[PDB]
């Protein structure tokens, strides 16, 4: 007597998804399983506009952009999530002209501008476009006093302010416009502020409100939030100022700089590099293992890179496209009973799985 | 290595009224001014209007008292007083940080108001100049002198110069003042010695301009937010016996900064000293030492928000603080020596004191502060040795505040100050600010 | 007898480039270093009208005689 080996019903691209197995004591039957990633990846963004005085030439451009970018999103993949929130600066005596009558109109006083702000949640993330078209149209420009921008304390708080701003596990994105530079940590003393930024999540009502109370925060600081939170940061800003944004480039990983101009196929692009760039790991799991029954994983993972043991369960770099192979062995030591018994074997957080029917002779 | 640190004198304000900001010593006896921005002072209609307190050594140091600066509060409007509908202050005292920059010399004292603004009589506008008063003969005639107070009106001009931002006293008495916020943030180092105050006062005018001031001229648009004058210190650098200003520019080239030195009778850049990496604050604290003992006086300068990559390659914020020597033909362009932090966020650097010949061998020390290191984040006061080679890489001593952290930070060692006899015993002293807690430990050399 | 124009500090340059090329088409010379707009050789009269106007328009200026 010897073992047998055969396929129930196969489906092509998990290719094996029901096969029998008619396993003996001291006989391994050996059976191969091929996967290919074929589901599209799911991605978070979140745009963050500059509204400075400084932005009235640049508007009409932010707001195509947002709806291109709302576009593309629809496009490349099935599953997206899409906000948006703006910010001018402090609101503090050396950086805006405190008196009364400029507090209501910070711009020229012929022109009708909403008092300043430091940062405005205006929609939490969200899987519907239409609104995210409806309600960036709306949005009108406001007054600052400095040609730097607060724009530091929105990052701080778009990347600790995890709930309410609706991150998710999932790839993170954060697409950044602004006309002209950056305070960071060590300006607040002017105005008296001295308090290092804490980093945690001081919003409400959707509105940043200890602007007055904590520092602007230091590159590091920034720079470690967004590396604990995982968002990739691309800076879509105007061509005068691209020597200053590509020197901070350096000093964030994982990020890219934009041009911003009618024209927005460059930060387009760098948003599909971005998404191509994305990969996996595939990890094989199986349901509870009868007694006198042992298994076995081999892997064969791109370039040719190959693996055994534990490593044979698992293959850490995948991408949309890519396939890998899988050698799985069953030995079973006696015959515990006649009947057959059936077993679940799929991979890691996704729905298509394999069922394999075990006969003991 | 000699400060006793074991059990040093602890000077306290009012709660919650930024004692310890600035410190600074008085000699004209001797005694120790501590500033403090916030504190509630007894002058009508002012709202935490700022003061300095005087505390007196030799006795027990628990007096602490106040100085009555000024007494009228904030100052009417003519034309608006009568014949108009209501009052009008054409200046607001309230929420100016009277007392931020106290620097005292001889018998003459400097105690600045940065955040000091006032409503011009041609137009409503509203901006911070800052002011500053120079106490003159032991109290005996106090003057205003706020030279950023002048008929250019808007931020174009001197508006925002938030002049008395960082001040320093020179050998002669020479007055220096740095407004950061003067055209358009360019920066601005303005001057002027005690008898052309005195020869210029006016009191009966709100502008005055006095005889014989030096600034430095307005630049180009392309220079704008450099923020110069941000920290400003003394020294012998251009070889005649005049002290040479220097002043820090955090911000002016692509927010990389550098330090410029001064001529002191023209206000002509000598010297320029790039940063090292983008968005450090090179400049955010300065300082001119004879460090090596070679009779020529070298500059230092701090970098609190400097990062560099770990062991394991990720990178931290620790700081750093360069030196560079003057040798006998010129300062060489590039830092001498550099001295980096160890805690993270410490900000190591971002204020600095020389403090003389403590350890008495002829070589000068130094002392470096780090409000934001140690353990616990409360803070810490280093004190790197002088030698033949420069300042040594090793720090001799390490000062750490006694009293337990509390649930806010203490800012110990945010503020610095040494070089002075105070305890009388023929070694110098040190004063350290902790004004997170209100307090200000004094040290002194066994 | 000189009329400057401070386009800077949060003020959008399409402004700056509008108002040099609205006084260039009526003959008036204009230079500027980067953004710091100046007329040359234009009289008292129209030169306090023009600050006059652009005042009310919101933008600072300076009058050098
Ligand atoms: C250390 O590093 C710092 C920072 O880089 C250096 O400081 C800067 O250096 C530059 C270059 O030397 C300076 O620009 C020059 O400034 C001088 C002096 O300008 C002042 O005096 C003038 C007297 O005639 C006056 O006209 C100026 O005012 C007008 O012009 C300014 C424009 O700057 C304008 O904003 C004003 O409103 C006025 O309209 C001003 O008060 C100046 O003579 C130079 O002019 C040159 O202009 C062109 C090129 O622009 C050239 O072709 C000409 O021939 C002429 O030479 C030029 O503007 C700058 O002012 C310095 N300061 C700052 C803050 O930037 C420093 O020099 C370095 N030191 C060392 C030792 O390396
Ligand atoms: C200087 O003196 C003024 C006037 O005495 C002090 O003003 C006080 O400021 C505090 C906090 O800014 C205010 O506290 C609030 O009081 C209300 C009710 O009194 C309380 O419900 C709140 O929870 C809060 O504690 C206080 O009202 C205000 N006025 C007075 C009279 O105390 C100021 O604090 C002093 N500054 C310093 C540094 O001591
Ligand atoms: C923005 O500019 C780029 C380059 O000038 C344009 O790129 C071209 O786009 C067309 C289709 O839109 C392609 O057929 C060309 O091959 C592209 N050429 C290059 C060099 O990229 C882009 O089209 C412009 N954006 C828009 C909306 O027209
Ligand atoms: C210089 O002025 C100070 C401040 O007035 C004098 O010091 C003490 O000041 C308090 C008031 O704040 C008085 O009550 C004391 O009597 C003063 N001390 C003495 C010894 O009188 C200081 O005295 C003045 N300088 C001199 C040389 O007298
Ligand atoms: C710093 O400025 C001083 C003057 O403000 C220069 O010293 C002399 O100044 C007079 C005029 O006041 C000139 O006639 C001399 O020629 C100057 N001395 C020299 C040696 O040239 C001084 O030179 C300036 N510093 C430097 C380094 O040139
Ligand atoms: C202004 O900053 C620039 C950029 O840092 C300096 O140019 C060079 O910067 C690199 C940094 O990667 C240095 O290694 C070079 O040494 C710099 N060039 C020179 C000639 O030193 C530039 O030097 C700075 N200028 C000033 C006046 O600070
Ligand atoms: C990996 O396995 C594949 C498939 O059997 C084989 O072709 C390749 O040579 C192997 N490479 C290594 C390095 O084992
Ligand atoms: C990962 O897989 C992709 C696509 O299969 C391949 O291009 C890449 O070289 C692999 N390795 C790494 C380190 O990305
Ligand atoms: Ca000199
Ligand atoms: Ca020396
Ligand atoms: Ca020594
Ligand atoms: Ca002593
Ligand atoms: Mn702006
Ligand atoms: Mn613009
Ligand atoms: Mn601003």
């Amino acid at each position: 007597p010897r073992g047998s080996k055969d396929i129930k019903k196969n489906k092509n691209v998990i290719q094996p998804q029901q096969l029998v197995l008619r396993l003996r004591s001291g006989e391994p039957q050996t059976f191969t399983l091929k996967f290919k990633r074929a589901e599209d990846y799911p991605i978070d963004l979140y745009y963050l506009m500059d509204l400075s005085y400084s932005m009235k030439d640049d508007l009409e451009n932010v707001k195509s952009l947002g709806t291109d970018l709302m576009n593309e999103m629809r496009r490349i993949t099935s599953d997206f999530r899409i906000g948006f929130g703006s910010f001018v600066e402090k609101t503090v005596m050396p950086y805006i002209s405190t008196t009364p009558a400029k507090l209501r109109n910070p711009c020229t006083s012929e022109q009708n501008c909403t008092s300043p702000f430091s940062y405005k949640n205006v929609l939490s993330l969200t899987n519907k476009g239409e609104v995210f078209n409806e309600l960036v149209g709306k949005q009108r420009i406001s007054g600052n006093l400095d040609s730097p921008e607060g724009g530091f304390d929105a990052i701080m708080q778009v990347a600790v302010c995890g709930s309410l701003i609706g991150w998710r596990n999932v790839t993170r994105l954060l697409v950044f416009s602004t006309d002209a530079g950056f305070h960071f940590a060590g300006d607040g003393k002017l105005g008296g502020i001295v308090l290092p930024n804490d980093g945690q999540c001081h919003l409400e009502n959707n509105m940043y409100t200890m602007s007055h109370y904590y520092d602007y925060p230091s590159i590091a600081h920034l720079v470690q939030k967004l590396s604990e939170n995982n968002i990739q940061t691309i800076f879509a800003v105007t061509e005068e100022f691209q020597p200053v944004y590509k020197e901070l480039k350096n000093l964030i990983p994982k990020s890219a700089v934009g041009t911003l101009s009618a024209n927005s196929s460059n930060v387009i692009q760098l948003i599909i590099d971005a998404y191509n760039s994305l990969s996996s790991e595939v990890i094989l799991e199986n349901g509870k293992l009868s007694e006198g029954v042992t298994i076995s994983y081999k892997s064969y993972c791109k370039n040719g890179v190959n693996g055994t043991g534990e490593n044979g369960r698992k293959c850490s770099n995948i991408s949309i496209g890519d396939e890998v192979q899988f050698e799985i062995s069953i030995t079973s030591n006696k015959c515990p009973k006649k009947d057959s018994d059936s077993f679940k074997i799929r991979p890691l957080g996704f729905t298509e799985e394999v069922e394999v029917i075990l006969q003991y002779i | 290595f000699n400060l006793d640190a074991e059990a040093p004198a602890v000077l306290s304000g009012p709660p919650g009224s930024f004692f310890g900001f600035s410190v600074e010593f008085y000699r004209p006896g001797v005694s120790v001014l501590v500033g403090a921005p916030k504190a509630n002072t007894s002058q009508p209609g002012v709202l935490q209007g700022g003061a300095v307190y005087l505390c007196p050594w030799g006795a027990s140091p628990t007096q602490c008292t106040p100085i009555e600066f000024d007494s009228k509060g904030s100052r009417l409007l003519e034309s608006s007083l009568s014949s108009s509908e209501g009052e009008e202050p054409v200046e607001y005292k309230s929420l100016q940080w009277f007392g931020a920059t106290v620097r005292a010399h001889g018998s003459s004292i400097l105690a600045c108001a940065p955040l000091y603004s006032w409503r011009t009589e041609k137009e409503p506008l509203s901006d911070p100049v800052g002011t500053c008063y120079l106490s003159t003969d032991n109290f005996t005639r106090i003057l205003e002198y706020a030279p950023c107070r002048s008929d250019f009106s808007w931020a174009a001009g001197q508006g925002y110069c938030q002049g008395g931002f960082s001040a320093e006293f020179t050998k002669t008495g020479r007055v220096v003042l740095g407004g950061p916020g003067s055209y358009f943030w360019q920066g601005q180092i303005l001057s002027a010695t005690q008898e052309q105050i005195a020869e210029s006062y006016y009191p009966e005018y709100l502008i005055n301009l006095v005889q014989g001031q030096l600034q430095t001229r307005q630049a180009s648009s392309i220079y704008d937010d450099s923020y110069l004058g941000y920290s400003v210190a003394v020294g012998e650098f251009s070889g005649d016996d005049t002290e040479d200003f220097v002043a820090g520019v955090p911000k002016g080239n692509l927010t990389y900064g550098y330090v410029t030195i001064l001529n002191g009778s023209d206000i002509r850049s000598l010297y320029n000293f790039s940063g090292e990496q983008m968005a450090s604050y090179f400049g955010y604290a300065v300082a001119a030492t004879d460090v090596n003992g070679d009779g020529l006086d070298d500059l230092l300068v701090g970098a609190p928000l400097l990062m560099d990559r770990t062991p394991d390659g990720r990178p931290q914020e620790v700081g750093r603080v360069y030196v560079y020597l003057q040798h006998p033909a010129g300062i060489e362009p590039t830092p001498t020596l550099t001295l980096t932090g160890h805690d993270e966020f410490g900000r190591f650097g971002s204020s600095l004191t020389p403090l003389g010949d403590l350890d008495q061998d002829g070589y000068n020390d130094v002392a470096i502060g780090a409000p934001f290191g140690g353990e616990t984040q409360q803070g810490v006061v280093f004190v790197f040795p002088g030698g033949p080679g420069g300042l040594g890489s090793k720090p001799s001593q390490v000062l750490q505040p006694l009293w337990a952290a509390s649930h806010t930070p203490d800012f110990f060692g945010s503020a610095l100050r040494g070089g002075r006899d105070l305890d009388g015993n023929g070694y110098p002293d040190l004063i350290v600010g902790s004004f997170g807690v209100d307090k200000a430990v004094v040290y002194r050399g066994r | 007898s000189e009329l400057i124009i401070h386009g800077r500090g949060d003020f959008p340059s399409s402004e700056l480039e509008r108002l040099r090329e609205r006084f260039e088409r009526l003959g008036i010379k204009v230079r500027v270093d980067h953004k710091v707009l100046t007329l040359i050789g234009i009289s008292e009269e129209e030169a306090e009208r023009l600050a006059r106007e652009l005042r009310k328009r919101g933008i600072w200026v300076e009058i050098r005689k």
